[PDB]
């Protein structure tokens, strides 16, 4: 009369489906989720800072419509732009619009220093009554219309030289008439030109007389135009008519900033990782939120779940029902 | 799994285990009982612990990117861009699905070897006082009281004591 010793493991009742090399399915005792698959609807206000475009686009915050003067030399880690927003200032379209966007949104800031550009011959700060400041007509904060002095509109040839050690942006305009009656009343001259130039690049635009769709009043137009200027580089802009002045220059930096299209409210809490749904967690080496992101995030994925077994096989006894 | 003792030779596990995830169960004159292996289950749990922080390494941050949804049609330019997102994802998506895989086979062939290392150990213990019944049970050819028992279970069992009274019921 002996004994028995019987070794054995452990079993669970409710055990957990995972994948394997040899099994779609097998049952473990438990597993852990791999993939984040689900928001708060929220981006975290901390630890980047998030700037609320609100009624503005990054690129009517630059060029200053008048309501969107409040982001004036604004700053951010994050500018995330709202569906509501919109433009009321004078109609405009921007060449390569998304490149515009793009440079500004990861320089990080819109601070603007004002230089002393002089314009012999010319009427400055035109208005329009597509863009209201106050009760009366106005234009955007960082441009500078130009139009003839008495009977003439010389040509201008100015110069403005980049001693600093930091990049400058200019950002500047042609207008495109909608009639030529139009273009010699406020030109004199009945073909404009605007040529912008540093040592080693240069951009010449020809106005187009001719209506376009008739937007906030007017069925003109103006086309906005940017140049870098780099220390020791200097900037020269001639115009015989349809110049969009510049007014001075941004600030250009570089790091982390970006911008990002969202509807979802910002609140108080702390999230590494933003996506336009919201804040995600960063736990998990994987998300199916939203293929947009920005921080210290997951990686997407296609998969809305990936289990990896955190247990050995479980292995129920036989059942006798 | 490789090693033939969970779900193989080991007949089903034990739901009644709550204190560790493998061990030992027993019947002898004074009755029957289970105890939890401490060192197996935390070999096992230690090796598990390891690769889920291996694999939760957080190592990516990213900033300004690429734009990934879009307004307009735009043809060759937006192509490529989306393109390059979705070749992307879908790579990730392949490292995804494959690390799960090769993982969660390794786990299950990793706790199936701990179950066989605690297995092999015993029965090295036992020298020639037991037998492998073929079901994870060794019949011990002698009286072993509770003392004997918590005595293999805690690493002190020496065999040479019990020698001569189970070769004998052995060889009978
Ligand atoms: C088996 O694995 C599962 C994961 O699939 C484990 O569930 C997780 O357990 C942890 C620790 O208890 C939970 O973390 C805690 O969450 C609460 C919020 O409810 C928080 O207040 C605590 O500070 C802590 O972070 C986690 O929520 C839970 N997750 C899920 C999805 O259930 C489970 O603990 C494991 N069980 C065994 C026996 O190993
Ligand atoms: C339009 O305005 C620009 C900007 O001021 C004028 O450019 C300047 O033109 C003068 C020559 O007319 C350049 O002077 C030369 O400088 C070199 C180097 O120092 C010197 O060695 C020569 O003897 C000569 O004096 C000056 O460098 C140049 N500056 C820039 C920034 O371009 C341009 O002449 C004006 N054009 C008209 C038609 O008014
Ligand atoms: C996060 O937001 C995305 C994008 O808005 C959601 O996916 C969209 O909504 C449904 C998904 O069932 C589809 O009709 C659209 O085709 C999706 N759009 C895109 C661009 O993929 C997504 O479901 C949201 N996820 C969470 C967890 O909120
Ligand atoms: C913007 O910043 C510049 C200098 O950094 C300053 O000269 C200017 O007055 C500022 N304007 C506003 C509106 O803050």
């Amino acid at each position: 009369p002996g004994a028995t010793l019987c070794l054995g493991h452990h079993a669970v009742p409710n055990g957990t489906l995972v994948k394997t090399i040899t099994d779609d399915q097998i049952e473990v005792t438990n597993a852990t989720e791999l993939v984040q698959s689900s928001s708060t609807g929220k981006i975290c206000n901390n630890p980047h800072r998030i700037l609320d475009g609100i009624d503005c686009t990054l690129i009517d915050a630059l060029l200053g419509d008048p309501h969107c003067d409040v982001f004036q030399n604004e700053t951010w880690d994050l500018f995330v732009e709202r569906s509501k927003a919109f433009s009321n200032c004078y109609p405009y379209d921007v060449p390569d619009y998304a490149s515009l966007r793009s440079l500004v949104a990861s320089s990080g800031t819109l601070e603007f220093i004002t230089e002393g550009f002089t314009w012999t011959g010319v009427t400055q700060n035109g208005g329009s009554n597509a863009c209201k400041r106050g009760p009366g007509s106005g234009f955007f904060s960082r441009l500078n219309w130009l139009t003839k002095s008495g009977s003439t509109y010389p040509v201008l040839n100015v110069t403005m030289p980049n001693n600093d050690n930091f990049d400058k942006l200019y950002i500047w305009g042609v207008h495109h008439p909608s009639t030529n009656q139009e273009q010699t009343s406020l030109y004199v001259q009945a073909s404009g030109r605007v040529t912008v130039s540093t040592r080693r690049s240069q951009q010449t635009i020809i106005p187009n007389i001719g209506s376009r769709p008739w937007v906030r009043q007017a069925s003109s137009r103006i086309s906005i135009y940017w140049t870098i200027v780099k220390p020791g580089d200097v900037l020269v802009i001639n115009s015989n008519g349809n110049l969009i002045a510049p007014r001075g220059y941004f600030k250009m930096r570089t790091g982390k900033s970006s911008i990002m299209r969202s509807d979802a409210p910002i609140d108080t809490c702390i999230s590494e990782c933003i996506t336009p749904n919201g804040s995600i967690p960063n736990d998990k080496p994987f998300q199916n939120v939203n293929k947009i992101t920005y921080g210290a995030c997951p990686k997407y994925v296609k998969q809305n779940t990936l289990k990896l077994a955190t247990g050995m096989r479980n292995v129920p006894e036989k059942q006798t029902r | 799994g490789l090693f033939g003792a969970i779900a193989g030779f080991i007949e089903n596990g034990w739901e009644g285990m709550i204190d560790g995830w493998y061990g030992f169960r027993h019947q002898n004159s004074e009755g029957t009982g289970q105890a939890a292996d401490l060192k197996s289950t935390q070999a096992a749990i230690d090796q598990i612990n390891g690769k889920l922080n291996r694999v939760i390494e957080k190592t990516n941050e990213k900033f300004h990117q690429i734009e990934k949804e879009f307004s307009e049609v735009e043809g060759r330019i937006q192509d490529l861009e989306k393109y390059v997102e979705d070749t992307k994802i879908d790579l990730w998506s392949y490292n995804a699905e494959l690390l799960v895989a090769l993982e969660n086979q390794h786990t299950i062939d990793l706790t199936d070897s701990e179950m066989n290392k605690l297995f092999e150990k015993t029965g090295r213990q036992l020298r020639e006082n037991a037998e492998d019944m073929g079901n994870g049970c060794f019949k011990i050819y002698h009286k072993c009281d509770n003392a004997c028992i918590e005595s293999i279970r805690n690493g002190t069992y020496d065999h040479d004591v019990y020698r001569d009274e189970a070769l004998n019921n052995r060889f009978q």
